[PDB]
């Protein structure tokens, strides 16, 4: 019943400045940008692909070619490897298949920035995309009508708000975070406490893409997680620190709600023939709303947030 | 009573609302009234009031608010030390003297109240017209400071860190408070941090750190003395490293160093200088209610 009909994209978005001197955050919607083989959501009613809408915030840092990088090629990188594995149309559950694919992604466009990769270039070259010390987060989610899939790196995060309660979609990849901590000191690295647990007294993350000088301590490998949806879930929000640091998941989701709501009851929702083309005025209402909400609490990063309604309607 | 100026930006990383008395400036930083005033909020105000040296930024008071618990403490109107000198160019060698005297006047009395490392921040520097005074430890710079912060992914300026922060498991926090104090010295003098230079490559920096890799410019003219103290300073052995009485006796130091800056015990910085801790403490407590 879900796996026989596409779900209308319904999403609004806000990147900006802040008070930093420059912008290294970036972002990248793709709606309606790849098919998702029925039996990557499904198991073993049909319809032989969900269409799977591509969200993306990259929260940049020591520059911004990488964040930039991902917003131009991680979609397209994404949509190769879903190509590759259907080599496995001949030969394992669906979290190790996605798991899989998400770390060859995030593997391949780490790689292109290195130039050990070839890409393209306005006739495949190897070329760097940047220095070995700048680098990136990236939150990434998929969603179709079934399921949701997010595969995070850094401290950026997903979280989804199902019935009342606010659940993270990702972990926040911090040095002094249990496993990470062990991952690193274990592998020969050292995390010193300097403003905040850092990686060689440097880097506030222990994953990320780009990077090189601390690899292979910090590392692009994501964490992927395979959520089906469900009738409770309200609404999906990503966005990079410059939200975070300020406000926490459950009041984030309870005022994303609401505006959405509000805007909803005080305008109604529109047709059918407009939605998905665009951005949802009512998720671009929660989106500015939170927005704001953060510059006012004091929050000096660049802010970028992407709201996203997984109700089917709202009445 | 006070009235609003500004939001300006605090130390590690924080935010305050600056407002005026007295024709004196202060400094505001809030906390969400929730019961978020825990017991650490209730020491840590305490703690910082007993830091009375007049290179310190002192604790004023702490006013109820229907929103807030309000800790008003003592501004410096002459803002970062390092961004002074990037719009006002190096100090001499005596403009450096002067501060360098008091801070490690200062980080000694620190280190005298058990206040030290990641306890004192030293990357943060800031200035004060009402002597010229040079002010280190604000509020929210505790290890385990309540106080909400928001650093950046990347360190700012590493070249605070002690080699053996990045090279050993276990170290002498004082004694890696020196190497900061040098690097306080060579900014005022040269006008740019030390180990780094193109900027923000943490290799290089970080390289030049941990060889103790630095170089005076040609363009900076400054006695043997001084030369001298810095690269007593500049060691990466810590055992090695100067020290901070050593430092007090130190040629360099000594010259034009004031009488008062000569002070031995604690307990007379704080007569020097001269809200009740009842005071305080019967406003956290209405401050538990939302
Ligand atoms: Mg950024
Ligand atoms: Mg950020």
């Amino acid at each position: 019943s879900v796996y026989e009909l596409d779900c209308i994209p319904l999403w609004g978005t806000v990147s900006i400045q802040g008070n930093r001197s420059e912008m290294e955050d970036a972002f990248a919607v793709s709606p309606h940008f790849l098919k998702l083989p029925i039996k990557m959501l499904m198991g073993d009613p049909s319809l032989t692909h969900l269409t799977g809408h591509f969200f993306g915030v990259y929260d940049g840092h020591g520059g911004h070619k990488v964040a930039d990088y991902c917003r131009d090629r991680l979609h397209f990188a994404l949509a190769e490897e879903i190509e590759r594995i259907k080599d496995e149309l001949c030969k394992e559950g669906r979290q190790v298949q996605w798991d899989k694919v998400f770390t060859s992604c995030f593997l391949t466009v780490d790689g292109e920035i290195e130039g050990k990769i070839g890409r393209a270039v306005v006739d495949k070259v190897l070329e760097a995309v940047a220095s070995e010390t700048v680098g990136s987060t990236a939150v990434v989610a998929l969603v179709c009508s079934s399921h949701i899939v997010v595969s995070n790196c850094g401290d950026s995060r997903a979280v989804l708000f199902r019935g009342k309660e606010a659940m993270p979609l990702s972990v926040d990849h911090k040095p002094d975070r249990e496993d990470e901590y062990a991952r690193i000191e274990n592998a020969g690295g050292k995390v010193i406490q300097w403003q905040g647990a850092r990686v060689f007294g440097v880097l506030a993350m222990s994953r990320s893409i780009g990077d090189r000088y601390l690899k292979p301590y910090v590392i692009p490998e994501p964490e992927v997680t395979f959520m089906p949806r469900s009738r409770e879930d309200e609404c999906l929000i990503l966005a990079s620190d410059g939200l975070w640091d300020v406000m926490n998941n459950q009041e984030v989701c309870e005022i994303a709600r609401r505006r959405i709501l509000m805007w909803h009851k005080k305008n109604g929702a529109p047709p059918l023939a407009e939605r998905g083309k665009g951005i949802d005025p009512a998720c671009q209402a929660a989106a500015d709303y939170l927005s704001m909400l953060a510059l006012q609490k004091g929050s000096k990063d660049n802010i970028s947030i992407i709201v996203i309604d997984l109700k089917a309607q709202r009445k | 009573r006070y009235e609003l100026v500004k939001d300006i930006g605090s130390g590690n990383f924080g935010v305050a609302r600056l407002m005026r008395d007295s024709n004196e400036l202060v400094a505001v930083k809030y906390i969400e009234r929730g019961e978020k005033i825990d017991e650490n909020v209730k020491r840590e105000i305490i703690n910082h009031r007993s830091l009375r040296h007049p290179n310190i930024v002192r604790f004023k008071e702490v006013i109820l608010t229907p929103t807030h618990l309000a800790i008003v403490m003592e501004y410096a109107s002459g803002g970062e030390l390092f961004e002074r000198i990037c719009n006002a160019g190096r100090f001499s060698e005596d403009e450096a003297r002067f501060f360098f005297q008091q801070l490690i006047s200062g980080v000694s009395y620190c280190h005298a109240m058990q206040v030290c490392h990641r306890d004192l921040k030293l990357e943060n520097t800031l200035l004060d017209g009402s002597a010229p005074r040079l002010k280190i430890c604000d509020f929210g710079y505790s290890k385990s400071s309540v106080l909400h912060s928001q650093p950046k992914s990347t360190v700012g300026t590493p070249a605070y860190i002690a080699p053996e922060v990045l090279l050993k498991k276990e170290y002498d926090g004082k004694v890696a408070d020196v190497w900061s104090c040098g690097v306080t010295l060579y900014v005022m003098l040269v006008g740019a941090y030390p180990f780094e230079d193109e900027p923000k490559n943490f290799r290089k920096t970080i390289h030049r750190i941990l060889n103790v890799q630095y170089a005076i410019p040609d363009y900076v003219h400054i006695s043997p003395e001084c030369r001298h103290l810095i690269s007593r300073i500049f060691v990466a052995d810590p055992a090695k490293r100067i020290s901070i009485p050593e430092i007090r006796n130190h040629e360099w130091f000594l010259k034009n160093l004031p009488a008062d800056l000569m002070n031995d015990n604690t307990m007379t910085t704080q007569f020097a200088a001269s809200q009740s801790i009842e005071e305080i403490m019967q406003i956290i407590a209405e401050a538990t209610v939302p």
